């Protein structure tokens, strides 16, 4: 029912704002933990020797690393991906070379992805960059995905109950209230917002009055829109673990300038990172995964905010393999 | 264009905050605060037409009232100072003064809505009686702020407008006479009834009623004056500071 | 130390009392019964109740709203009786969220809100006639059915009028317990942060003023109750030392009082403005303003703060950013 | 200078601590030591309010605002402009409150009637010693407090609330919001009958107390009674915050979720997830 003293709190507004994180010290360590399994980097490994495009048979992505390069990308690749079950969850045992196994011609994709995301995508992910790592956490599928429809639990790696079960209609509220930080707010933010780009965040007007053409009648953008804008937030503030004042001055939700925190237009970022793996990188992967991955509208599972951020406001606590992994990005 | 601006740099929504504003004072200051002054005023030592009040059982009666008498109160001036209190000449209890005082109201008894004496005993109310659980105090002995048994209950009197039970009759032992207490003077316990609002010695002076099986409202006033004034007369130590 | 004004010592009891109206005195059904227990804090006679045509209308049309309500609440679960129980809170009929206007919307899109709104409207509007009837009958003035009215009005506004001036019905209130709580933010944000809107300000100094006013009037009440301060009706036409000794405690403590009766008038308007400030605010929304805090901002009211962490552009305004 | 029922009553008494020193009327007002008081803590208070307005950037009086300091000054003194003067005027706040409060006392004993009122001011005395004291000792440092400023204290208080992200679905909150909703419904209720037994309309006759219970009786099946609702009132009226004090007290020492995810209690029991 409660959560006992002290209580760790910031200040990210004026003194007397009520503005800042309040985080429990209890979970804020279990978090640490669980992020701190980050398998540290692969020590640096020689220079010099042919490239792999010249080596290898099948190198479309990673040509330019040399040999020994090339297998510490593949080592390490492994210990974030699949490392139960090792190299041969891709390969053909007896030829490396083959694209027989789906998670092969997936993972080159992935590859490029990553690339991508370290690449194209700096005004978000920085300097601390992001891995395999980052969304896998040592297994195949990840633990926090995203289909067209809500689905509990959140990580996946916890048994579903009935209700909890997509096919069960009953549960559907519930699966909406907790991807909403337990609101009734009836509306569906991921859908609507991260899987592609057809929707506008933001609701407030920017004007004292009303402007005439647009403020009577089937001109208007329904309340709904509010209801939707707010479902969004209250899944960014949970998935990240933090809330409003993190990013907002409640005075004013529209407004920039001093009314906002850096974090705000860094969070801004996020929103067209996440549209751009979701639509360009992970929905079309469904001609490249079977029927047991995807989803009722056969849909590939894609990402929100969670998958990278998983509670916590840098996704483990700013821990980079930035530098010690360059061939994932950031490419010149 | 906007909707809702107007000439200059003025809006509707403007506009309709100062009137939002006007209309408040204008009832605050023009209306409620004029009702206020119908008791009262004018002052002693802007008013309204006055109202009257027709009553349910016969007569009217325009307020406030203005009484064709005067009552003397043994009083006395502290100090020269125009907001300096008033320490009492005789005694301030029987005088009635202070927290002692009564208001001058009608020497009339208050009235059922049929017509019927509102306030009396159980000895009269014969289809009244005490609900089955609570104590019956008539024969308990009540005990005063000494700690002295200054009599024993006798009868209740109960309103029968709503059934409620205002006051506590009780012979006082010595004087042969009868005395009406509040019930909010009393602690009702299963044994004896303890008043420390006033001394065993003071109850053979509290107000006598007219008629013995009913009460005027000027009675339930005087009564009641009594023992709130008990509270800061009943010793010479509870007027002083406590600290 | 007045234990009466704590609870009631002793409880007398009685025959019932009738209080003849000019009509419906056959309208009055049942046995009136006595809780010992609820004597102790209040009166223990419980009923009996008045029928009347006006109050079964505001059973049959009000029952008919809850009926269309709980139905829709039932479908969102599947019909399931024990995830009905748990997750009761969360489940609501909505307005519409497609834009329609003000055509009626399909039963499937808020269909059945606007028909659930429209049998709560008519339940509201024959339980008043019957807080306006009941009054007149027995001789009384029309002051609850007024202040009553005022209160509709507000529900009038939120439900119906404000979609109307707009032209959208989505704007309306759900049916639902979080779900009309949820409403309260969506419309806020929509509007620009209702803590700048000035009729919310006095619509809360009001409610907060009825808190003190009820309160000070209470204490003022129980207070003086040794002294029958409670007869409140022969204090207003014969004023006792109850009510002398009131007005002079506040005379001392603020400088000013009232009377017996005009405190009550107090009481009355600031109870009364509550919905009427409240009405206000509404009205002015989305007909005649946008956002309470650029209006605040324009009329240069809205306060100011310096910057904690550094002054953040709007990331969309930068050469380069995406949509 | 007096009422024309109000000499009687003037006399000496019912003075805590002061004697005759004290116990005086300037006007209307009383006086005794805790009317000083308040007006020593009124002054010093408002004195510094008004240094501390100057050195502000506005005197527009919406605008204004003197906040408290910064979470890194904790419990201790904090500088005079930056936030001392916010800590200055606390204590002068609470020290005219109680001040206020305490003399209601004597004005209480004096007229020989109950304590009530200055025993009803306390509920609200002690909700503001909730907010700007318990919470922030609680929560380790003053900065936590609200601003002294008439639009700038709601936005602390949005803040606040959008900190736990929905603070509707607080449950203490739902508890104080209901009392408030039904204390401001219940005051129009008794004040509309007791002005509508005495102003009936036309040249029609007041009527009695067994009007009043009819009505209620007819109406909605039960009436309360005179000297009851008056302390339904005070009980109405005090819960407003006896029970929302629990909602704020909580939201940060005791909870630092967000308030709709703490009903997952009721939500998350295993035989009907
Ligand atoms: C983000 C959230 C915001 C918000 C959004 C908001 C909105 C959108 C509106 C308000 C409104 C109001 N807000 Mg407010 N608010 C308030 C207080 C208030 C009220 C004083 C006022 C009137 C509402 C009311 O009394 O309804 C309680 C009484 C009602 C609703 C009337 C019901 C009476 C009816 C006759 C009874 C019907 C019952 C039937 C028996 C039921 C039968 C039904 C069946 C048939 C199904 C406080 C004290 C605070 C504080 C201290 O923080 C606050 C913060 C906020 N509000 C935030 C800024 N607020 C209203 C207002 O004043 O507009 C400007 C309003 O419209
Ligand atoms: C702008 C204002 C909005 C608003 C904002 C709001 C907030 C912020 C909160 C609520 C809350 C509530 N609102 Mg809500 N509201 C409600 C009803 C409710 C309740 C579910 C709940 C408690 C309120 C309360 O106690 O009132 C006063 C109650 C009265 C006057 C009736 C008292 C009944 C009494 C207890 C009966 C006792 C007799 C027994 C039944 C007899 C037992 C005998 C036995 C044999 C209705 C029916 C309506 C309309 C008009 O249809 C409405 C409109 C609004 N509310 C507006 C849209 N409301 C609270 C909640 O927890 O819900 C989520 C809450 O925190
Ligand atoms: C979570 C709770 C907070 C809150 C949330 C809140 C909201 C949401 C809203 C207000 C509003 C208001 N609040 Mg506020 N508040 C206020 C006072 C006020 C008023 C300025 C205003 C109207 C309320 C009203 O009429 O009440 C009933 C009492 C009446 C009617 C008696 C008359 C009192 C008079 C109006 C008060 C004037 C105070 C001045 C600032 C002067 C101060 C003294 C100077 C001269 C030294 C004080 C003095 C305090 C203290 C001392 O703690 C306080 C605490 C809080 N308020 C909490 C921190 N308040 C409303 C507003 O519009 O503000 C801009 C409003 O919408
Ligand atoms: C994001 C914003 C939310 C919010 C955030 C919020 C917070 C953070 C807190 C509240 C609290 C409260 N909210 Mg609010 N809220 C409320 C209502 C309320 C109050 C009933 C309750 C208690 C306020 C209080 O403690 O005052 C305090 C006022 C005091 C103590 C007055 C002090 C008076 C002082 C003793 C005397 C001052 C004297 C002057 C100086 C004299 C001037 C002299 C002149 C006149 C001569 C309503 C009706 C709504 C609606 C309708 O939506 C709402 C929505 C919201 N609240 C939003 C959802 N609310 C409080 C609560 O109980 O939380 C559970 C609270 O802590
Ligand atoms: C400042 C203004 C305030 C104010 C003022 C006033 N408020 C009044 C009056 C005044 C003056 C009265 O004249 C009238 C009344 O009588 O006084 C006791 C009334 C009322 N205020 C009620 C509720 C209320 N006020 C709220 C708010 C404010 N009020 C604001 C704060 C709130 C909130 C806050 O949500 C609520 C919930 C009801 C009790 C009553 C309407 C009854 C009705 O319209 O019922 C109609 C509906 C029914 C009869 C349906 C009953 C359902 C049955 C059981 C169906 C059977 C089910 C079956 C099993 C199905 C199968
Ligand atoms: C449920 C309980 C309710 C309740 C109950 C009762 N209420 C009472 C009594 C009871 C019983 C009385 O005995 C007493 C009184 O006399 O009756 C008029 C009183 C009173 N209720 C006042 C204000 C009031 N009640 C509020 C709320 C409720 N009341 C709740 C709802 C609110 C809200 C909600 O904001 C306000 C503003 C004053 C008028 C008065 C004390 C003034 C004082 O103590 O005198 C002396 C103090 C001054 C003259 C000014 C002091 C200046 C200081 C030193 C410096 C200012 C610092 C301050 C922090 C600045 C903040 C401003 C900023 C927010 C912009
Ligand atoms: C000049 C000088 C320095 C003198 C020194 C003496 C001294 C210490 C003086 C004090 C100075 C100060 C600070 C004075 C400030 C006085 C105050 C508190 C002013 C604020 C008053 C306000 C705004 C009150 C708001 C509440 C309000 C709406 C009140 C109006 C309605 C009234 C008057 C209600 C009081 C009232 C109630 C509540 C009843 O129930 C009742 C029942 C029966 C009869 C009468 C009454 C009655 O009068
Ligand atoms: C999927 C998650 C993989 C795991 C686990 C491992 N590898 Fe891999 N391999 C993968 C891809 C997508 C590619 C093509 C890379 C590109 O840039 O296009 C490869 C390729 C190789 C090769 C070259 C084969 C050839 O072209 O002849 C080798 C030799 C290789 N990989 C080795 C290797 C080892 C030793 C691994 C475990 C320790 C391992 N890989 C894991 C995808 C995946
Ligand atoms: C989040 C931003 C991701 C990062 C970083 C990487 N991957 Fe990924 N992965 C992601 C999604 C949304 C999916 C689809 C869900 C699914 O598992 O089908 C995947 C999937 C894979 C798979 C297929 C696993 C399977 O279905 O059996 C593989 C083999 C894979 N990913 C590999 C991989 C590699 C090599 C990455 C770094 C180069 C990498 N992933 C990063 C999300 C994200
Ligand atoms: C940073 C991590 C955020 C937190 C925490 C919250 N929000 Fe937010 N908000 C954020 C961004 C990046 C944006 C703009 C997105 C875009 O593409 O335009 C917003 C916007 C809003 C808005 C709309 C503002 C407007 O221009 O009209 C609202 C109403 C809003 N946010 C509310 C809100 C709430 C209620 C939050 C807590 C539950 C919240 N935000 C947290 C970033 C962040
Ligand atoms: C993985 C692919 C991510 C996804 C999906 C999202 N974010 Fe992210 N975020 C990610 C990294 C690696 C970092 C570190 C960069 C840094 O600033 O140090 C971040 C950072 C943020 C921050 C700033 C936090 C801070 O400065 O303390 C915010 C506010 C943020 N991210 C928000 C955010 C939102 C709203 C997202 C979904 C819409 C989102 N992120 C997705 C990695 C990833
Ligand atoms: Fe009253």
């Amino acid at each position: 029912c409660f959560e006992p003293p002290p209580a760790t709190t910031t200040q990210t507004g004026f003194r007397g704002l009520s503005m800042g994180e309040v985080l429990h010290p209890a979970t804020v360590k279990a978090k640490k933990e669980r992020d701190a399994q980050y398998p540290p980097a692969l020590a640096a490994v020689k220079a010099e020797g042919p490239p792999v495009s010249q080596v290898y048979k099948n190198v479309k992505v990673l040509g330019n690393l040399t040999e020994a390069e090339f297998l510490r990308t593949m080592t390490a690749i492994t210990e974030w991906v699949s490392p139960q079950e090792g190299c041969t969850y891709c390969h053909d045992e007896n030829n490396l070379a083959s694209e027989a196994k789906y998670p092969y011609v997936v993972a080159r994709r992935m590859l490029e992805m990553t690339r991508a995301i370290n690449t194209n995508w700096t005004q978000h992910v920085a300097q601390t960059g992001v891995t395999c790592y980052t969304c896998h956490r040592g297994t195949p599928l990840p633990p926090y995905v995203r289909y067209l429809e809500p689905t509990l639990p959140l990580n996946n790696r916890e048994t579903p109950t009935h209700v909890e079960r997509v096919e069960t209609r009953s549960g559907y509220v519930v699966r909406l209230a907790k991807y909403t930080a337990y609101s009734a707010l009836n509306y569906d933010p991921f859908t609507m917002f991260l899987a592609n780009d057809k929707r506008q965040v933001r609701v407030v007007p920017q004007t004292a009055l009303p402007l005439v053409g647009v403020s009577r009648g089937k001109e208007r953008r329904p309340l709904s829109d509010a209801y939707a804008t707010f479902a969004l937030m209250m899944s960014i503030s949970d998935s990240l673990g933090t809330n409003c004042t993190f990013c907002h001055n409640a005075q004013t939700f529209e407004s920039w300038g001093k009314k906002s925190t850096p974090q705000r237009a860094i969070a801004w970022w996020g929103i067209r990172m996440v549209r751009d793996l979701n639509m360009n990188y992970l929905a079309p992967l469904n001609a490249s995964l079977p029927a047991s991955r995807l989803g009722r509208q056969g849909e590939a599972p894609q990402a929100d905010c969670r998958t990278c951020h998983q509670g916590v406001t840098k996704p483990l606590f700013g821990a980079s393999r930035l530098k010690d992994y360059p061939e994932l990005g950031p490419i010149k | 264009m906007y909707h809702g601006a107007l000439a200059q740099h003025l809006d509707i929504a403007q506009l309709v905050w100062y009137a939002q504003w006007l209309v408040i004072w204008t009832v605050v200051l023009l209306y409620l605060r004029r009702e206020d002054r119908r008791e009262g005023y004018p002052l002693v030592e802007e008013l309204p037409y006055p109202k009257t009040f027709v009553l349910p059982h016969g007569g009217t009666v325009t307020v406030p009232r203005r009484r064709p008498e005067t009552r003397e109160l043994k009083l006395a001036q502290t100090d020269g100072f125009e907001g300096a209190p008033l320490q009492p000449t005789g005694n301030p209890l029987v005088d009635a003064v202070g927290p002692a005082s009564y208001a001058e109201r009608a020497e009339v008894v208050d009235a059922t809505v049929d017509g019927k004496a509102k306030i009396v005993p159980l000895r009269v109310a014969t289809d009244f009686s005490i609900a089955e659980g609570d104590v019956d105090p008539r024969g308990l002995p009540v005990v005063a702020a000494d700690g002295v048994e200054a009599g024993t209950v006798t009868d209740l009197w109960v309103d029968r407008s709503e059934h409620y039970f205002r006051y506590l009759e009780l012979s006082v032992a010595g004087s042969a006479r009868t005395a009406l207490i509040p019930l909010g003077f009393c602690d009702v316990k299963k044994d004896k009834i303890v008043v420390t609002s006033i001394l065993s010695e003071q109850f053979a002076n509290v107000p006598r009623l007219q008629s013995r099986d009913q009460i005027t409202l000027r009675e339930e006033d005087k009564v009641s004056a009594y023992y709130a004034g008990g509270l800061l007369y009943a010793t010479p130590e509870r007027a002083e500071s406590l600290l | 130390a007045d234990y009466q004004t704590i609870y009631t010592q002793i409880q007398a009891r009685g025959p019932h009392i009738t209080v003849s109206g000019e009509w419906g005195d056959n309208d009055r059904v049942g046995k009136p019964f006595y809780s010992y227990w609820l004597g102790k804090i209040g009166d223990a006679q419980i009923g009996p109740i008045y029928l009347g045509a006006s109050g079964i209308a505001a059973f049959a049309f009000g029952s008919t709203a809850i009926l269309i309500i709980l139905f829709n609440m039932a479908a969102e679960v599947h019909f399931d009786p024990l995830q009905f129980f748990r997750q009761f809170f969360w489940l609501g009929l909505y307005p519409p969220k497609a834009q329609y206007g003000m055509g009626i919307p399909p039963l499937h899109d808020g269909g059945w809100w606007l028909m659930a709104g429209l049998f709560m409207t008519l339940s509201l509007g024959s339980w008043w006639i019957r807080v306006y009837s009941r009054a007149r009958a027995l001789g009384l003035g029309t002051h609850i059915a007024w202040n009553f009215a005022a209160a509709i009005f507000f529900v009038l506004c939120i439900g119906c009028i404000h979609p109307t001036l707009v032209g959208s019905w989505s704007e309306g209130v759900p049916f639902g317990i979080w779900p009309h709580i949820d409403w309260l933010t969506a419309f806020s944000i929509r509007y620009g942060n209702f803590y700048y809107c000035p009729w919310h300000g006095f619509s809360i100094g009001f409610a907060y003023g009825c808190g003190l006013l009820f309160a000070a009037h209470g204490a003022t009440i129980l207070a003086v109750a040794r002294f029958g301060g409670d007869r409140e009706i022969e204090q207003i036409t014969d004023r006792g030392t109850a009510v002398e000794r009131a007005a002079l405690f506040w005379r001392w403590t603020i400088g000013f009082n009232a009377t017996i009766e005009s405190v009550h008038r107090w009481g009355w308007f600031f109870s009364l403005m509550v919905m009427v400030s409240a009405s206000v605010g509404i009205l002015l929304t989305g007909t005649f303003v946008d956002n309470w805090y650029l209006w605040c901002v324009k009329h240069g009211a809205a306060p100011d703060y310096p910057a904690y962490l550094p002054a953040t552009p709007d990331p969309a305004s930068l050469p380069g950013a995406p949509k | 200078a007096l009422l024309s029922f109000e000499r009687k009553y003037r006399v000496r008494g019912g003075t805590l601590i002061g004697g005759d020193l004290f116990d005086f009327w300037v006007g209307p007002y009383f006086v005794g030591f805790f009317g000083v008081s308040a007006i020593f803590f009124i002054f010093l208070g408002v004195s510094l309010i008004g240094y501390a307005a100057s050195q502000g950037p506005t005197w527009d009086p919406f605008a204004i605002s003197i906040n408290p300091p910064d979470l890194k000054y904790g419990l201790g003194a904090a500088p005079l402009l930056e936030g001392g003067f916010w800590q200055a005027i606390t204590v002068c706040a609470l020290g005219a409150f109680i001040s206020w409060m305490l003399r209601e006392v004597e004005i209480s004993r004096k007229l020989g009637i109950g304590w009530h009122v200055p025993l009803a001011f306390c509920v609200p005395i002690f909700m503001f010693c909730v907010l700007q004291v318990f919470r922030p000792l609680l929560l380790g440092s003053w900065g936590h407090a609200f601003p002294y400023g008439i639009l700038s204290h709601l936005d602390w208080v949005n803040n606040f609330g959008y900190q736990y992200l929905n603070w509707h679905y607080n449950p203490g909150h739902m508890s104080s919001v209901s009392f408030l909703f039904v204390n401001a419904m219940a005051l129009g209720l008794h004040g509309g009958l007791i002005l509508s037994v005495a102003n009936p309309g036309d040249g029609d006759k007041v009527k009695t107390a067994e009007h009043e219970n009819q009505y209620f009786r007819d109406v909605v099946g039960y009436s309360i009674g005179a000297l009851s609702i008056h302390r339904l009132g005070l009980f109405l009226a005090s819960n407003i915050f006896l029970t929302g004090a629990f909602g704020t007290i909580a939201s940060g020492p005791f909870w630092t979720r967000g308030w709709p995810e703490w009903w997952g209690w009721w939500l998350d029991i295993p035989f009907w997830s």
